[PDB]
Order: structure tokens, then sequence, then C-alpha cells
């Protein structure tokens, strides 16, 4: 009845608001439903607003990602007459690189791996994911854990711009934002490992 | 089988 | 290279306090967690603590809390592990490692330095040959009357490490370490050969060449 | 603070033999935080074996590490005489960082006989007041040896010392040396200075001796 597709690539996330959407070009473009389970291909994870882990639109939110959350998760995208469910694995991690170095980011999953081009004119992202639910405050960015304060560095929203990338920009960078679900706030704390090319 | 990213997703044959 | 080098082997009398250094290289000194770990004389490795560069924040093992004070001086890459109130049960030798970003685990350590705890006096080594005299002669260094440890021993300032066994030091009835050095070598290359002890005991300062000949 | 109970705390084997250290886990830890490290004397431990089964940097393909959840094994398929070592399994999920207390692994092999040297005073020593005596074992196995020492047909007591070298990382041997200590004045005392050492690859005690 519907096809099994594996996600080969595992996505980690710190203890803190999570969410995954279902993106999977092709098969999710056009009129198709999207259904988020957790570990089942029978029971789909919660609808309600409320609760800690629910599906919100085509994403499956975590408010908050916590220890025990790690697992196979299903995906099930419904076309006219097709039928495909993925198996994502979604894993979280207890610490921020920040704040101790034990039990935290167990391997560099390209998420949490970015480059910079040496002379170019460049940028780093936040990935930092959520449905339209959850407003993202004023975002600030660190490196090696201290706020960012140079001329060739610029925080444009969930994006930052490089000038003139150097050898010495090679470190861990992190942005910080405010989360705003529902009138609540949550905070969200992101890192990233950078090589210059 | 599937490896996905924000961008793009790579496909292949299982 | 990624490279850890630590300061020289201390004596301290109990109640004093110690520094130990760890200065790194070959990578972003401010991206990486440095940690200590201590190993007691024929005991295993006990985590002491961690301290990032970039934020100076610190964890300290619940065991070592106020017997450890981690710093860093990011402008010579330098970490710095601080013991107070010294007694015996600090003798060890203390390492430096670091963790980076999404590897969690030790891939480098420093070479370690011995912290001696004691109320004895330091005391430069007595170094004296041990003289050869059919196949294969052996020759060697009595290091005698040192404290505290170590000392290191190399021979023909380390072009010679084939056939070389430095003991492990012993203490004597006196209450100063006694070390021997010795190397095996062709008895035929007596003569055409000059061999020379290279002992340095780095907490007195003391460098000595002794040449050790047949009688 | 989860404790790693690591067995067997030493091991005895000939190479060729399955080496086989087990590490058990009060708690849960996940497979990227668990590691083994081999730490030979006067070194610092190396990085041996990383998220449980990925072998570091020079390792060779004879370790095998394996695991889950509380219970973890390192083993080495063919021994060779380079693994005499302590091994000592880590977790990094949570803390305190903590490791277990180690296997220190032995390597056997044939029995050697000692090679024994006599060593007298230097005259630069006798300058200072005080004679050492030295005898040197050397290149032997087993590790078990009886070190004598006589002063003009006399054994000796109370008055000597010994160490023993780590298993050598080639031959798998140990050397010994033994110090008898004595004053100036016992030393110009007495003529024949004598060193008798018994071991099982010497048919006879072996007796090194000079004269004053
Ligand atoms: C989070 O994940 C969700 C998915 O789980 C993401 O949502 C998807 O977002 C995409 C892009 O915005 C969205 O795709 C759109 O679908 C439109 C509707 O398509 C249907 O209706 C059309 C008529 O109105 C019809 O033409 C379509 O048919 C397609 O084409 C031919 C017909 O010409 C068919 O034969 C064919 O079978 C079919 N193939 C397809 C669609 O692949 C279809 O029946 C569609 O109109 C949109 O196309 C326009 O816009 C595009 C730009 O986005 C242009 O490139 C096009 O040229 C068109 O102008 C578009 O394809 C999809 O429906 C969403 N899915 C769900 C579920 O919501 C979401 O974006 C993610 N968020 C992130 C990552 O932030
Ligand atoms: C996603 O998670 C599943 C479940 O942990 C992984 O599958 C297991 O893989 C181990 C290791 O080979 C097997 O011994 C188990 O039998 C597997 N269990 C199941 C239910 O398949 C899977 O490998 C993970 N995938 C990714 C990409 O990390
Ligand atoms: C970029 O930086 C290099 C030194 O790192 C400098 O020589 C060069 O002129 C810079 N480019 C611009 C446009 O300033
Ligand atoms: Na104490």
């Amino acid at each position: 009845g519907c096809k099994d597709i594996f996600m080969k690539n595992e996505i980690l996330s710190a203890s803190q608001p999570f969410a995954f959407n279902c993106t999977f070009p092709p098969i999710t473009s056009g009129e198709v439903s999207v259904t988020w389970y957790k570990n089942s291909s029978k029971i789909p994870v919660s609808k309600i607003i409320q609760s800690r882990i629910h599906q919100d639109e085509t994403w499956i939110l975590f408010l908050p990602m916590e220890w025990g959350d790690s697992g196979v998760y299903q995906c099930v995208i419904k076309g006219r007459d097709s039928c495909h469910r993925i198996h994502v694995n979604l894993t979280v991690f207890e610490k921020h690189w920040c704040d101790t170095s034990i039990g935290g980011l167990p391997n560099l999953s390209d998420e949490y791996k970015q480059i910079l081009h040496l002379g170019k004119d460049d940028s780093l992202t936040c990935h930092l994911h959520f449905p339209k639910s959850c407003v993202l405050g004023p975002i600030k960015w660190y490196k090696d854990c201290n706020e960012i304060k140079g001329e060739r560095f610029t925080v444009l929203e969930t994006r930052l711009l490089v000038s003139n990338v150097s050898a010495e920009d090679r470190g861990n960078y992190a942005c910080q934002a405010i989360l705003t679900h529902s009138g609540k706030q949550y905070e969200v704390l992101n890192g990233i490992t950078v090589s210059i090319t | 089988f599937v490896e996905w990213x924000w961008d793009y997703v790579x496909x292949s044959e299982c | 290279q990624v490279q850890l080098v630590q300061s020289g082997a201390e004596v301290k009398k109990p109640g004093a306090s110690v520094k130990v250094s760890c200065k790194a290289s070959g990578y972003s000194f401010t991206s990486s967690w440095i940690h200590w770990v201590k190993q007691a004389p024929g005991q295993g490795l006990e985590w002491m603590g961690e301290i990032n560069p970039g934020n100076v924040r610190t964890n300290y093992n619940e065991n070592f809390r106020n017997k450890v004070t981690m710093t860093v001086d990011t402008s010579i890459s330098t970490a710095y592990m601080e013991l107070s109130r010294l007694r015996s049960d600090d003798t060890a030798v203390y390492y430096c490692t670091v963790v980076f970003y999404g590897e969690p685990y030790f891939p480098y350590w420093g070479q370690g330095t011995l912290v001696t705890v004691s109320s004895a006096s330091t005391k430069g080594p007595s170094v004296f040959p041990l003289a050869p005299s059919g196949g294969t002669a052996a020759l060697g260094c009595l290091v005698k009357d040192y404290f505290p440890e170590p000392v290191t021993v190399s021979w023909n300032s380390g072009a010679l490490t084939s056939g070389v066994h430095t003991f492990p030091a012993v203490l004597q009835s006196s209450g100063l370490y006694s070390l021997s050095s010795v190397v095996t070598v062709p008895s035929s290359s007596l003569g055409t050969q000059t061999y020379i002890c290279n002992v340095n005991h780095k907490p007195s300062n003391t460098k000595v060449d002794k040449r050790v000949e047949p009688k | 603070q989860i404790v790693l109970t690591q067995s067997p705390g030493t091991l005895s084997l000939s190479p060729g033999e399955r080496a086989t250290m087990t590490c058990t886990a009060s708690s849960s830890v996940s497979s990227s935080y668990f590691h083994w490290y081999q730490q030979k004397p006067g070194q610092a431990p190396r990085l041996w074996i990383y998220r449980t089964s990925r072998l570091a940097s020079g390792v060779p393909d004879r370790f095998s590490g394996s695991g889950s959840g509380t219970d973890f094994t390192l083993t080495i398929s063919r021994l060779e005489p380079e693994d005499a070592a302590t091994y000592y399994c880590h977790q990094f999920h949570r803390s305190p960082l903590t490791f277990g207390a180690g296997t220190k692994l032995e390597i056997k092999r044939t029995v050697a006989a000692p090679s024994v040297f006599i060593f007298p005073p230097s005259d630069e020593q006798l300058k200072s007041g005080t004679a050492s005596v030295v005898c040197l074992l050397n290149n032997f196995y087993p590790r078990e040896a009886k070190v004598q020492w006589k002063v003009d047909n006399a054994l000796q007591s109370g008055n000597s010392q010994e160490s023993v070298t780590e298993q050598d990382s080639k031959d798998s041997t140990y050397s010994l040396s033994s110090t008898l200590t004595l004053s100036k004045a016992d030393y110009e005392k007495h003529k024949v200075y004598a060193c008798e050492v018994t071991h099982q690859g010497l048919s006879s005690p072996v007796t090194k001796s000079f004269n004053r």
C-alpha cells in the first residue's frame, strides 16, 4: 500500500525547540497530504498545538525536544493514487558546546558543517528551521563562544555575512534566537563548525 | 533511499 | 599538526600551590575545550575538569571543586591548571587533552607533568659511569641521590637508542632516588665509539653529560 | 557518575592468541561517546578506538571494538609483542567523565636467560665516601629472578635494591638492575665482589665477579 523510503542521514538536535519539515521534493510538491508518525505505521503524532511533540502543518514540532525523543519517525506522503513512507532518524543531544563539551553534538552531520571560501565575500546560515507559528526574535551570532564584533561580519537576520574571508575565520560559530510560540518564549542555540577552503 | 538537506534531496533506487 | 606542550615537573611542599601549563598549537585555540586528567603513580585516569578558552567557562569534577582551578591566556595559546593546598594524594602525572566540536573523545594529549608533593628538599643527582670490562659489552650511568622525580637519560644526544634500558627510579633508604641507565653495544665498538649519557634533572636545572669508558 | 567496570584487570597471553576485554557501564552510553585508549609506561594515553568501533590513527586492523548500551568489548584477534600496554575504556556521555580501572596486557614468550654484567664503583664515587656495586641482568624471561651479593664468599643482606624494566615492546623481555650500597670504609676492607644470578634459563647460577 505505501512505498517505504529510508533516509540515510540522521538529523541531530540539541535538547531545546526543534522542528523538521516533511519536504522531500519532488514527492511533496503539488497536491499531497503529509502525516507524521513516531515509530509506527498506524498511530500518528498529535495535532494538539499544546502537545510537546505535535504536527504543525507539514512539520513535526518539539517544544522542546528532550532526552528520550531519539528514534525513527515516519512521514507518510499521499498524492493522487501514490503513497510513500519516509523513515527519518531524529536524534537529540543534551548539551551545548559553550556550556560543556560533555554529552554534546555526537557527530558532525552536514547541517553542523559549513565552509567559507578564502578571499571571497561569503555567508553562514543558522540551520534554524521552524514552521510559521514559531516566530524568531532577534538573532545574535557568536564565534568561539563570544559575540561577533568585527568589520567583516554582519548579522542579517538568520544569516551571517562574512566579507573577505581570512584563514583566521575557522572555528565554531553559533546563532541564538528567542522563539515565540503561542505567547510562550523559548530559547534556541544552534552551532556550526566552519572550515576555510 | 534519500539523503536529506534543507535546499535539496538526494534520491536513489532502493 | 595538533600539539600540546606542558610545563616541566615540579616538587612542592604540602600546603603550597602549583601551576601547570599546556601550550597548544595546530588548531584555533579558542574553539576547543581543554581537559585535565590526573594519574597518580600506578593508578588509573581521573577526569579533573574542562575549560573553554573562548568564553573562559570551566566545569570541574565535584571531587576536585576548590582543589583545581583552570585558567587560559589565549594570547599565548596556554591553558593552566592550578592545584591548591597540596598533599601527597595530589602527587600524580597530570595531562592536558583537547576536545573538538562534534568529536566527543580525546585524540591529542600533552606529554604529562609530574607534580611531587613532599617536605623533602630538592637535590641534584651525581652521575657515575658503569664502566665496561666477548660478543657484546654493556655500559651505563648511575644517576644517584636526586629529588624529586623525574630524570631523563639519553645516550649520545639521542643518537643511541638501540639496546638502551633506563630503569625505573628506586627510592633508597636515605629518601633520595637512584636510577641506572644501561646500553649494550658490540664489543668491537668500544674503541671506535664514544659513549656519553645525557642526564637531565629539570627540577634542579642539572644537566650532566658523562663519558662512559671501559677501564 | 557513570561507573565503568572493566574486566579482566590483567591479561597474560601468547602472541597469536585472542585478547578480549569487557567494560560495563552503570547507565547506557551512546555509541558515539564510548572509547578505548592504549597506554604504555611513561607515556600519555593514546586514542585507540573511538565511537565504540572506529580505529584511531595508526591502530592496526587486529584491534576491534564492539558493544551497545551498557556492555562494550575490545578484541585483539592475533596478539603482537607491541600490544603489551594498559587499555582503558572511557565514557563522554555524562559528567563527570569516567574511565575503567584498566586492563594490563602482558605478552608471553620463550624463556631467555639473562646476560649478567658486574660493575665496580667508579673512583669518582669513592671520593664521596660511598660505593655502589651494580649487577645488571639483561634481556631475560620470565621476570622472576634471584640476585645474590657475596663479598669475599660471604652472602650479603639488607644492603641492596632492585629495579625491573617494563616488558620490551619488540622482544617481550625484562631487564633488572641490582645495586649493592656500601660505605667506602666497608668496600676497602674486602677484595672479592661477586653477583650470583638464579633463573630458569640458567642451568647453574651465574656468578660475575671482580677484585677491588
Ligand atoms: C515544508 O514542506 C512542505 C511539503 O511537505 C512544503 O510545501 C510544499 O510547497 C511546494 C512549493 O511551494 C508546493 O508546491 C506547489 O504546488 C502547487 C499545487 O500543485 C497542484 O495543483 C496545480 C494546479 O493548481 C497543478 O498544476 C499541479 O500539478 C503539477 O504539474 C502538472 C500539471 O501541469 C501535473 O501533471 C503534475 O502531476 C504536478 N506535479 C507537481 C506539482 O510536482 C498540482 O496538481 C503548484 O501549483 C505549485 O507550482 C507553482 O509554483 C511553483 C513555485 O513554488 C512553480 O515552480 C510552478 O511553476 C508553479 O507556478 C507548486 O508546485 C506543495 O504543494 C507544498 N506541499 C504541501 C504538502 O504543502 C513547504 O514549502 C515546506 N516549507 C519549507 C521547506 O520552508
Ligand atoms: C535509524 O535508526 C535505526 C534504529 O536504531 C537504525 O537501525 C538499526 O541499525 C543497527 C546497526 O546496524 C542494527 O543492528 C539494527 O537491527 C537496526 N534496527 C532497525 C530497527 O533497523 C538505522 O541504522 C538508523 N539509520 C540511520 C541513517 O542512522
Ligand atoms: C582582503 O584581505 C587581504 C588580507 O587578508 C588584503 O590584502 C586585501 O586587500 C583585502 N581585500 C579588500 C578588498 O580589502
Ligand atoms: Na586532598
